[PDB]
């Protein structure tokens, strides 16, 4: 009876490595809840278990509050202090109440609350101790297969889930099968599956390589990037600081044994291992393997790279359904355009001709001088307007007066282009002039400007009949806007 | 107390041509007969026309 | 249906009146009612102006009787410490 | 809800016997007109014109 409480507390404390205090607090809450259910009225109840005897006293708790909303469970601070002057806001006032007999009903409630406390203590501490597993490749047994997810048993009442998107496209699991996967997220669904496991994401590939390649687990080789088409093909980029170690050779292993072990665990996924380079162009050449790259052109402003390949290698460089270029682009972070050497030259000739036409049209220069600007690397009016004067003065035949005139023309061309578009639609010119009339939304200003009504004066000159075809403009609203425009233009 | 089950023609299954079949629900435990009888007696004669 | 329907168209600021009630109408325990009468609280409008801290100073008013008064006032949508401007109305000052 | 209530059945129905007798009409010079004479049988809780109006 008495000594049995101590023996139970000691057995549970030792078996679940849990603080005795946390078990008692929970038993007190369990007994309070079991007591509340025996009364027809909603009462507040505190239970206190004596830590030496295992005896327990049950109260009618009265949550000491400032304002009473529930007179059956709450008492004012003034009324609580009339019974005991030591009470504060948030304390409990008690009332001698018959403790519930410990029948198999309370026993079952106590068992359930202990089990729940162990899930939030023993199992929580087990998950904390398995900080590596929360991130590394956990191993589970398939408990249940549904259409949209697989429930894994990890042991110790821990359940994990693999979602349909987190599976490989050709995997078929049965109840009782062993499955490995990366624990990529821990949420708070204690009842059910709080653990989310992936086999499809790139982290599964990284951690399989960490286990299979000791040199990655020892931090001698680093995986810098991983790009993956799950169950089909992946690319990994590897670097080492030790010049004595070939990082690609280490990840492949003797006759490919290491990469084949990882591929086999991923259902026969093809894995390319590439050397990481700190030069983006050299890294993209490595990422494009097994296709040979002839030339690369880098557009830093668009964050894009044009990759020229021999006409025989084009199909290999793109890969089946663009898989090779897509995985290389995801691995590099660059947008990758794969074309032939002939197509790259034709593209550059078309861009050079478009730049020459743009410069000839807007800068009032001859085609010979526009060609020199494009040969010196200028492709946009913005570059010519904003580039440091020193770079323009390095061009053979440019003097300081001609560079100043060229920049002034480029700025005036940029200004004119902006103003023209802003007046054609409703970007700025018609979004201020035509939209001056109270009531003009940006859409209506662009609809007006599409009819050639670009200014508040142009609107003041219109009839209702001239605007009657504008979708969303009633004759009354047209008349009001024309009168508002006339009031500002002719009577302001 | 004056609130009844206001009915409606849930479907008009007009079978073929010059022939319909109009079903009305729901009525009270006794109003199907009084509306069927009222509409039956009025359509039979009251309804005018030329021949 | 049109014929049959045409053949039938010749046939077819001190709260409110609750504040003016005596405290005895609140169904309080004989203890709570006698404690309120000893402090000259006759109407519900007088009771609603008193704070919980003031009622606890009343001789023989316990924490239990204060909880009863709150639960009963709450059942009528009233709370302790409401300020009524112009209470008592001149209609009550002559009894 | 307590044990002291007693529930009787509820016959919420004021009328007892409704008998119509159609008959020929002569007030109007036009013939082939009819008169509808409805003798109801109320228990006193419903006015007859109110009954025919609600019907």
């Amino acid at each position: 009876m008495n000594k049995e409480i101590l023996a139970v507390v000691e057995a549970v404390s030792n078996e679940k490595a849990l603080p005795r205090e946390k078990i008692f607090e929970a038993l007190e809450s369990a007994l309070a809840t079991a007591t509340k259910k025996k009364y027809e009225q909603e009462i507040d109840v505190r239970v206190q278990i004596d830590r030496k005897s295992g005896d327990f006293d049950t109260f009618r708790r009265w949550l000491v509050v400032d304002e009473v909303t529930q007179p059956t469970k709450e008492i004012t601070l003034e009324a609580a202090r009339y019974e005991d002057e030591s009470l504060n806001l948030g304390d409990y006032v008690e009332d001698q109440i018959e403790s519930v007999t410990f029948d198999r009903i309370t026993t079952q409630t106590a068992k359930q609350v202990i089990v729940q406390k162990v899930r939030e203590a023993e199992r929580a501490m087990v998950v904390d101790q398995f900080r590596e597993h929360e991130g590394e490749i956990i191993t589970g047994v398939v408990k249940k297969v549904n259409r949209d997810n697989i429930s894994l048993d990890l042991g110790n009442n821990a359940e994990a889930v693999i979602l349909r998107e987190d599976m490989l496209p050709r995997e078929n699991f049965r109840p009782g099968d062993r499955v490995r996967g990366v624990l990529y997220s821990v949420r708070p669904e204690a009842r059910g599956a709080q653990l989310f496991v992936t086999r499809s994401k790139p982290e599964m590939l990284i951690e399989l390589f960490r286990i299979e390649v000791p040199e990655i687990g020892e931090e001698v080789i680093e995986i810098k990037a991983a790009a993956r088409d799950p169950g089909s093909r992946a690319k990994i980029a590897v670097k080492t600081n030790d010049k004595r170690i070939d990082p690609v050779g280490a990840c492949v292993g003797m006759r490919g044994a290491r990469v084949q072990a990882v591929s086999t665990e991923l259902g026969g996924e093809r894995i390319d291992i590439v050397l990481w380079d700190d030069n983006p162009a050299q890294f993209v050449i490595n990422a494009m393997a097994p296709a040979d790259v002839a030339s690369i052109v880098v557009d830093e402003d668009k964050h894009t790279m044009d990759i020229a390949v021999e006409a025989g290698n084009l199909a290999q460089a793109i890969g089946r359904n663009g898989q090779n270029v897509r995985l290389a682009s995801q691995l590099s972070g660059w947008e990758l355009n794969v074309m032939t050497v002939d197509d790259l030259q034709a593209k550059h000739q078309a861009e050079a001709h478009a730049a020459i036409d743009t410069f000839t049209k807007y800068l009032d220069i001859d085609e010979d001088f526009a060609t020199v600007l494009v040969e010196e690397g200028f492709s946009t009016l913005e570059e010519l307007a904003y580039v440091p004067m020193k770079e323009l003065l390095e061009i053979e035949g440019l003097d300081e007066p001609t560079v100043e005139a060229l920049r002034e023309r480029a700025k005036n061309a940029l200004a004119t282009i902006a103003q023209a578009q802003e007046e054609s639609l409703g970007d700025n010119k018609p979004a201020d002039d035509l939209l001056n009339l109270e009531g003009v939304d940006r859409d209506l200003a662009f609809k007006l400007a599409a009819r050639g009504v670009c200014t508040l004066e142009d609107l003041a000159e219109q009839g209702i009949d001239d605007l009657a075809d504008i979708e969303g403009l009633t004759d009354e609203k047209a008349g009001a806007l024309i009168m508002a425009a006339r009031n500002i233009c002719w009577f302001g | 107390v004056t609130e009844f089950l206001k009915p409606r023609l849930v479907d008009i299954e007009q079978v073929s041509s010059t022939h319909a079949k109009v079903t009305l629900e729901p009525l009270e435990r006794g109003f199907g007969h009084t509306l069927g009888n009222a509409l039956r007696r009025i359509l039979l004669s009251s309804m005018p026309g030329c021949a | 249906a049109t014929i049959l329907a045409e053949q039938l168209e010749a046939f077819v600021p001190e709260f409110d009146p609750i504040l003016l009630r005596p405290v005895d109408d609140l169904e309080l325990t004989v203890r709570s009612a006698n404690c309120l009468k000893a402090e000259a609280i006759h109407y519900i409008g007088d009771l609603v102006q008193r704070t919980e801290v003031e009622l606890l100073k009343t001789p023989n008013l316990g924490k239990k009787s204060l909880t009863e008064i709150k639960d009963v006032l709450a059942s009528r949508g009233l709370s302790l410490g409401m300020r009524l401007e112009n209470w008592p109305p001149a209609s009550i000052a002559d009894e | 809800r307590p044990i002291g209530r007693l529930l009787v059945d509820a016959c919420y129905s004021p009328v007892e016997r409704i008998a119509y007798n159609v008959e020929a009409a002569r007030v109007e010079q036009r013939t082939d007109l009819d008169k509808l004479v409805i003798e109801m049988e109320t228990n006193g809780t419903i006015d007859p014109e109110e009954a025919i109006r609600r019907a």
